[PDB]
């Protein structure tokens, strides 16, 4: 997830005068702090993984849906801290796969 | 009354003087204090009126009835140039000597949306809460810039954060927050900005910075009438005409007839030739203004966006809901529904992807941890490759 | 913004004198267009004429 | 006194005979670097016209 | 001669109130004005000849140039043909107050004038045209 | 650091008279010209022809 | 420093309008013998088209202008800022017009 | 000394004073050529160092002005 | 064999046709149009879109490339832009051709001052080369000095 | 290779090596031209192997030419001027 | 003077012959739905369409 995230829009708004470099040291310390979301904050981005040897043989929805049931099965494992979601933005990403809400 | 002060031939005339630059008001004053120190005397200064105005740069306008008065007037100043360079102003052009100017903006509206010209917050939009009766500042809604201890992105001034890495913030009512000798309402910045500092024309608006100031007020984008008005400035400026277009005319008596562009001549007149069943009328070029034309796009045209989220995206249009027109894109290959303001009919795509991404054309790229290819085709916002 | 018909007959009159001096600055019978340092403008029609011009 | 520093040094230096900005129509070649190839040269370019 | 002149325009005349009330009549019937643009041609030849002016300010040719200059009921502007044909015929001829007084041309000038829609050109031009028409009066 | 030489310049008198003939394709057949130069300075003030 | 009177439209120093008032607006204004707030919203110091008058009587410049009855001086074109609505209220009790010097009112 | 006296008049009414102001040129006065370092200090400059460090070799001039404040009253 | 592959077949030129540059044109071969006097955006390098080093119009840099056509500097020939003017004006070349056709034609209906009826207009017409075409037309109609209302039946002109 | 040498080129008949002076040792260079319009303004972009004249709307009707870089330079500069020099391929009659 | 402004009436007109055109003309020059306001795309990147309100006022997991 470092390696994307340190091209990523986000992380450069967040630092705008780290170099790249940074952005990828930043990016393994919250890989160590919090892989979940890590994994979420890539967005679209999750779904060009190197998941399973065979992912290419699926269609894009079956690999989407088999992605978004796992990631909902465990946040809810998790469980989400409803006024930190609230107030930062980085924790609220797992709202939206909480049991009986969306996106 | 105003309308019968107009001049007529027995007034006095008016000649204009070149002077050196930023000495008119000067000579204005130098031209004053000899007028009343010779008043009086055996041979006073027999003139009228002498003005100037700072638009009119390097001219300055004595009222008087004799050349020789302008002379004497003029003797004994030394921002006048050597030559006599006088002229005899038109009677025609007196009223437009005197004639105001900024008058397109009675004042400063309050509530309007703004841009800043400098400062740190250079380019964002901002609301006038407040006009100063002085003219020169007005208190202004912002949005904060700070980076609470090369400038950091606009956002919502949070407090928890502030007193997180600042605890000295001030307090002064409720829901207005003083934080570093700034004054922080609801979260967005409330600062006086001088006249100097903003731009209260041309102004472009976007979703992001009108949702961001609308949200604090329980209503999404309540207001939409100076949104309005500036959809419709640039929905008018955007509009670029080319010879061949087929256009449609909205008013005046040639209203809702089709035609093809055949001249443009600068860019308020544009010759069209109307197309009817009538031959005789087919063959004839009619100049039309450019503000009572409407671009007639047909199904299945190359068109090659102008503006927008999809510029430079190009396709084939497969329908026309009047003001909206979807098309099948070339590039995502995808329907795409973008407004006909922002639509050109350009047969090719010819779109050049240089400056764009991080991988020129046929660059060995790193899929993912045990995967590689090579790019095959480059676009805008994606990329085609083989593995 | 506004239009006094005689600074009108100037500034386009000027505009006149750069675009004429921008392709042939020999004219004839009123002063060259001069540079900071004096020296006379080379215009485009100077490119192309003389021993040292471009078909020569 | 930087004009009259000026104008005599850029005078001497460069040969144009005039002032520095009316250099387009004036006289050069006034002012010469000295020949020093051998003493005879030197000699006859301190007397020539 | 002038009288020949006189027939002519007075024919002229009468061709512009036709194609003037059939141009109403078939913009009231949902038909664009054609005819008048069909007509701009021949008036234009006839305006530009400066021989003819004593003639057209005898016949009142001024007055069915205000009639074509009359916006329509349905508050939609003429053509800018049109309207660029007339007011340079305007200028390329001596209009004095005794022709105005007859045709009455002024009340459609202010109405250029303090209009919008018409393009700004033309308002600087009616502003002048006023001005020099306001001249005489004055002095 | 360079070292310069004036070289003399070799012009025409003043205050003589001088008398010459024009060419044929002219309607004026002789001239007597003077240049008239003040003698403090040595500067040339006016021609008469 | 100068600021220009907005009912008369002449132009003096403001510590000159502060301590003297201006002299042909002092039947109608009091200017001398108003505050500081009174006399900024009736003489302002931004302004543009400085004017100056020798004859009042025979300029057209000054009839075009409104300022032929009064004192020769300098004389701004156009004034930024105008009257109070209180202001205005008490010139139309003394029969005065107002006319604004602003240029958006014509 | 071709033109020694420059002039500059001023009929000022602001008790009529019409006032001249005039400044005179003297003396001409050369010294030696001498070089004048960016410490401040100052020395006699001969020709080869001036050859060596590509300077000129020139000398100071000085002018006596005078100035004189004419006034009549009348 | 210097130069890189291209699918165009070579050929050579066999005529030149020469001739004026139309607006039309000008503003049809344009890739950009000019009009910020600024050369540099903020002295920080990244010349200003719009201006007169704007890197559509091709690149003179080693290391990079023309926006318009993709191009390195040894292959890029360099792109046009345009520049509307407020007013026209003269071009300083044309000035005599220009009065030479403003004395041959009418100023108020733009029609010859003379036609074909006359047998010496009809002798200017036959020859076929256009300089000496139009100087025997110019030569002609430089004497007439009105235009002709009837035919010297109407002709057209506006007299 | 001034205009005298040129001449003397001229004199002896070899065509081949005055070519090849003024081009392969010298400014040698490659433009596309429209086969409509006859002008220099393809947008040619070679490893994308596109080519397109803008202005006649044309893909298909496009050369290549071997001329001087001072050549070219000419016909920009001539263009400058409001000029237009139109290069053909073929001959008309 | 009087009878010179009657007759600059006379001539020029007071306007009230077109002031009903100039209020017509004011009318029509003079005038909200998002649909128009932004792009589709746009607007579905937002949410702020109204299948997004119709799912979010529906008692069912989304
Ligand atoms: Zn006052
Ligand atoms: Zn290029
Ligand atoms: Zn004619
Ligand atoms: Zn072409």
């Amino acid at each position: 997830t470092a390696r994307l995230y340190q091209h990523s829009s986000k992380s450069s708004a967040e630092y705008p005068n780290r170099p790249q470099l940074a952005k990828y040291c930043i990016g393994l310390a919250k890989y160590i702090q919090s892989p979940l979301l890590e994994y979420l904050a890539l967005d679209e981005s999750m779904y060009s993984l190197h998941i399973h040897k065979h992912q290419n043989l699926l269609p894009r929805e079956k690999l989407i849906d088999a992605v978004q049931t796992s990631i909902v099965d465990i946040v809810n494992l998790v469980g989400v801290d409803i006024n930190e979601a609230v107030r930062a933005p980085y924790h609220a990403l797992a709202l939206p796969y909480v049991c009986g809400l969306g996106p | 009354p105003q309308r019968l002060l107009i001049p007529t031939v027995d007034d006095p005339g008016i000649w204009g003087v070149k002077v050196r630059l930023g000495k008119e008001k000067d000579v204005v004053r130098q031209i004053l204090k000899k007028k009343l120190a010779r008043e009086g005397t055996k041979n006073p200064l027999e003139i009228y009126s002498a003005f100037q105005r700072d638009s009119f740069k390097g001219h300055v306008y004595i009222e008087a009835r004799k050349a020789e008065a302008i002379n004497d007037a003029l003797k004994g100043n030394v921002n006048v140039f050597s030559n006599n360079s006088k002229f005899l102003v038109g009677i025609v052009e007196y009223k437009d000597l005197l004639r105001p100017v900024k008058s397109s903006d009675v004042k400063l509206t309050r509530g309007s949306y703004v841009r800043v010209k400098n400062g740190k917050f250079k380019g964002d939009l901002a609301q006038v809460d407040e006009v100063l009766e002085n003219g020169l500042e007005a208190r202004l809604k912002l949005v904060p810039r700070l980076d609470y201890g090369f400038r950091p992105a606009q956002r919502l001034f949070s407090e928890a954060e502030a007193r997180v890495h600042e605890p000295t913030i001030r307090r002064d009512r409720d829901g207005f927050v003083t934080y570093g000798g700034e004054e922080y309402y609801e979260g967005f910045l409330y600062k006086t900005f001088r006249l100097q500092n903003l731009i209260v024309n041309s102004i472009n608006p976007t979703l992001n910075e009108l949702s961001l100031f609308q949200s604090n007020e329980e209503s999404t984008t309540i207001d939409l009438s100076t949104i309005a008005d500036s959809l419709k400035e640039t929905a008018k400026n955007l509009v670029s005409f080319q010879p061949g277009d087929n256009v449609e005319i909205i008013n005046g008596e040639l209203n809702h007839l089709t035609g093809t562009v055949s001249s443009v001549n600068q860019s308020t007149i544009v010759s069209v030739r109307l197309h009817s069943d009538d031959d005789t009328i087919n063959s004839e070029t009619v100049e039309i203004p450019t503000s009572d034309l409407r671009k007639i796009f047909n199904v299945g045209d190359h068109v090659r966006v102008i503006h927008g989220k999809h510029t430079d995206d190009t396709g084939l249009i497969v329908e026309v809901n009047g003001d909206k027109v979807e098309f099948i894109s070339n590039q995502t290959k995808r329907t795409v529904i973008v407004f006909s303001n922002y639509l050109i009919k350009s047969t090719d795509s010819t779109v050049s992807i240089n400056e764009s991404g991080r991988f020129e054309l046929h660059d060995l790229v790193q899929v993912n941890s045990d995967l590689v290819g090579i790019v095959i085709r480059a676009q805008k916002d994606s990329f085609d490759v083989l593995c | 913004d506004g239009s006094p018909q005689h600074i009108i007959n100037e500034v386009e009159q000027l505009l006149q004198f750069h675009v004429a001096t921008y392709m042939d600055n020999d004219i004839a019978g009123q002063p060259q267009a001069l540079q900071k340092s004096g020296r006379p403008v080379k215009a485009i029609r100077a490119r192309l004429k003389g021993k040292e011009g471009r078909l020569r | 006194s930087t004009t009259i520093t000026s104008g005599l040094k850029y005078s001497l230096a460069t040969g144009n005979w005039g002032e520095q900005k009316k250099a387009m129509s004036s006289r050069a070649g006034v002012s010469q670097v000295l020949n020093r190839y051998t003493y005879s040269s030197t000699l006859s370019h301190l007397r020539r016209t | 001669l002038e009288q020949m002149q006189d027939e002519l325009i007075q024919q002229l005349k009468l061709q512009m109130e036709e194609s003037a009330i059939r141009d109403a009549n078939n913009i009231e019937q949902g038909k664009p004005a054609i005819f008048k643009l069909k007509l701009l041609p021949k008036v234009k030849d006839i305006l530009l000849r400066a021989n003819l002016a004593d003639s057209i300010l005898d016949n009142n040719l001024l007055a069915s140039v205000r009639l074509w200059l009359e916006p329509l009921p349905d508050a939609s502007l003429p053509a800018y043909q049109i309207q660029k044909v007339l007011f340079d015929a305007i200028k390329s001829l001596p209009i004095k107050t005794s022709h105005l007084r007859e045709s009455g041309l002024g009340k459609v000038m202010v109405f250029y004038q303090k209009s919008k829609r018409v393009e700004p050109n033309l308002k600087r031009t009616a502003e002048k045209l006023i001005s020099d028409w306001t001249r005489p009066i004055m002095g | 650091g360079s070292e310069k030489v004036l070289i003399a310049q070799e012009r025409s008198a003043a205050n003589i008279v001088q008398v010459f003939k024009k060419a044929a394709p002219s309607p004026i057949s002789h001239v007597a010209e003077i240049r008239s130069a003040l003698e403090k300075g040595s500067r040339l003030i006016s021609t008469m022809q | 420093r100068e600021r220009a009177c907005m009912l008369c439209g002449i132009v003096l120093p403001g510590r000159v309008f502060m301590q003297n008032g201006c002299p042909n607006c002092d039947s109608v204004l009091n200017l001398r013998d108003s505050d500081q707030a009174t006399v900024n919203e009736c003489t302002s110091s931004s302004f543009e088209g400085l004017v100056a008058v020798g004859d009042n009587e025979h300029s057209w410049v000054a009839k075009w202008l409104r300022v032929d009855r009064f004192q020769p001086g300098l004389y701004a074109v156009r004034v930024d800022g105008r009257l109070p609505s209180d202001i205005v209220a008490a010139l139309e009790q003394y029969g005065v017009y107002y006319r604004p010097r602003d240029g958006s009112v014509i | 000394w071709e033109e020694p006296r420059l002039i500059l008049d001023q009929p000022a009414q602001h008790d009529n004073i019409n006032k001249r102001y005039e400044i005179r040129f003297g003396k001409i006065y050369l010294s030696r050529p001498t070089m004048t370092e960016a410490d401040g200090t100052t020395h006699a400059m001969f020709p080869q160092e001036a050859r060596l460090r590509n300077l000129t070799y020139s000398s100071p001039v000085y002018l006596d002005m005078e100035k004189s404040m004419f006034t009549s009253i009348d | 064999s210097q130069f890189p592959y291209s699918s165009a077949p070579l050929r050579s030129v066999k005529e030149v046709q020469f001739g004026l540059l139309s607006p039309e044109e000008i503003r049809a071969i344009s890739v950009v149009k000019i009009e910020y006097p600024e050369i540099m955006d903020e002295s920080r390098q990244r010349p200003r879109e719009g201006g007169l080093n704007d890197p559509k119009l091709g690149s003179i840099d080693r290391n990079f490339k023309c926006q318009t056509c993709g191009e390195g500097m040894a292959e890029c020939p360099g792109h046009f832009g345009h520049m509307e003017l407020a007013k026209p004006v003269f071009h300083i070349g044309f000035i005599p051709k220009i009065k030479k056709v403003c004395e041959c034609i009418c100023m108020n209906c733009g029609k010859l001052l003379l036609d074909e009826t006359n047998p010496t207009m009809a002798q200017a017409i036959r020859i076929r080369d256009p300089k000496k075409r139009f100087n025997a037309v110019w030569q002609l109609c430089k004497t007439k000095m009105v235009c002709e209302a009837d035919a010297p039946v109407s002709r057209g002109g506006c007299g | 290779f001034g205009e005298m040498e040129r001449d003397c080129m001229i004199a002896h008949g070899a065509a081949g090596f005055l070519k090849e002076r003024l081009m392969e040792a010298s400014d040698a260079f490659r433009v596309h031209v429209c086969g409509i319009c006859g002008l220099m303004s393809v947008i040619a972009n070679l490893k994308k192997n596109q080519f397109e004249c803008r202005s006649c709307k044309n893909k298909t009707n496009i050369y290549q030419l071997h001329i001087p870089y001072a050549a070219k330079l000419l016909f920009q500069e001539l263009m400058a001027m409001n000029i237009a020099p139109r290069l053909y391929t073929e001959r008309s009659g | 003077q009087g009878e010179q402004y009657q007759e600059i009436i006379e001539i020029f007109g007071d306007g009230t012959d077109y002031q009903w055109t100039l209020d017509a003309e004011e009318e029509m020059e003079q005038p909200t739905s998002l649909a128009d306001v932004f792009e589709p795309s746009e607007l579905k990147e937002k949410m702020l369409t109204d299948e997004d309100n119709v799912i979010r006022v529906t008692d069912l997991p989304e």
